[PDB]
């Protein structure tokens, strides 16, 4: 379907846009799962906010300074938190001469300036901070409420894991990180890109994700002895440089304000935003899903970690591997390359 | 408990 596994981008209609579970088992059907990202632009008609005027009042309760130390495209980020601030106090500073986007040509540039100046001048990134900008009227891909199997976690056990069921809004600003991750327990995710300044992402095809987690290991000795998964502290930044030089397969797309992105279970990626900017973000899933969620490598060196039982999958969608799952006996065996179960509607 | 936490990362 995409044997380039190369990043792709979809156009989906109206008619297309209002079954959010269904398109993504199409864009799956024509292999986009297997970059582990993808971009979809919305209908030009389609708008999930009439105006982003009315929020600067709006609260960030916990800004984070960006540190980070490194050098040879290896980087470890460490977020220091800040007195909180609105979202007006926060464009101030965005925009101001210090922290303001740097003068540039082509996007080239400004990712060279990006790598070149990471650890110069930390930036404050209003980052995880509970809400959303969505109006309670729209129906499509509203993030606030995509009624995917995910919601079982809600909907059974009561349970509401911050981020990963509920929305997250992300107020960025130039030199902003995100570290290179895969979702909680390898959840799909969606992010949308209410308004401004790019965001620009890097993403590994999940079938070469143990390859870039090994890469990792080898890079940083110690904090692997301290815990198999601390890539999911998301404190690890990498250069496409040194990516390429080892010989991790890799993409680059810029997201637009305006467009989705989805990242796919165990699809490993992370990037920074060129200047002030808000995103939308959180999890969800497909029957897909599930297996990558009953493998998923965690992280239990921390307390607070998003871990959600699997149990209710299991029962729900595999009731014939129930019993053997439950007795530790299932060696499912995943096959990154196959498109979630409901995309067959799309296959003939 | 089984299932919980929160994405938002331990700050410094
Ligand atoms: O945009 C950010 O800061 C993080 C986005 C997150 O990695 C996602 O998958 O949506
Ligand atoms: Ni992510
Ligand atoms: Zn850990």
């Amino acid at each position: 379907l995409n044997p380039s596994a190369r990043i792709m981008t979809f156009y989906p209609t109206m008619e297309e846009f209002r079954n959010f579970s269904r398109y993504i088992a199409y864009i799956e059907s024509q292999g986009a799962h297997r970059a582990g990202l993808a971009k979809v632009v919305p209908p030009k008609e389609w708008k999930p906010r009439a105006s982003y005027d009315d929020i600067d009042d709006l609260v960030i309760p916990a800004p984070i300074q960006q540190l980070v130390t490194g050098q040879s495209g290896l980087f470890t980020q460490y977020n220091i938190q800040k007195k909180a601030m609105t979202v007006r106090e926060f464009r101030k500073i965005a925009n101001s001469d210090k922290y303001c986007t740097p003068r540039y040509s082509e996007f080239e540039e400004l990712e060279r300036k990006y790598w070149k100046n990471l650890t110069f001048n930390p930036p404050i990134y209003g980052a995880d901070v509970n809400g959303t900008l969505y109006e309670k009227h729209v129906d499509e891909w509203n993030i606030g409420r995509l009624r995917t199997i995910l919601d079982l976690v809600e909907k059974e056990s009561g349970i509401t894991i911050e981020g990963v069921n509920t929305p997250y809004l992300y107020f960025g600003m130039w030199k902003t990180s995100f570290a290179w991750h895969t979702e909680d327990m390898d959840l799909y995710s969606i992010n949308y890109l209410h308004f401004g300044e790019p965001k620009s992402w890097y993403s590994v095809p999940p079938e070469h994700g143990k390859r870039l987690e090994r890469l990792a290991k080898g890079f940083f000795p110690g904090s692997a002895q301290s815990c198999e998964a601390f890539l999911r502290h998301k404190m690890t930044l990498i250069s496409p440089l040194m990516l390429k030089k080892y010989g991790i397969p890799f993409d680059k797309v810029t997201q637009e304000a305006g467009e989705f992105m989805i990242t796919f279970p165990y699809g490993y990626h992370a990037g920074f935003n060129h200047g002030f900017n808000c995103a939308e973000s959180t999890n969800f899933a497909t029957r897909r899903w599930i297996e990558y969620g009953k493998q998923a490598v965690l992280c239990s060196c921390r307390k607070d970690m998003v871990k959600i039982s699997m149990d209710v999958f299991v029962r729900k969608f595999q009731p014939e591997r129930y019993k053997l799952w439950k007795a530790g006996k299932d060696n499912t065996v995943i096959d990154h390359t196959l498109p979630t179960p409901e995309a067959a509607e799309f296959l003939k | 408990p089984a299932t919980g936490g929160v994405k938002k990362p331990h700050r410094y």
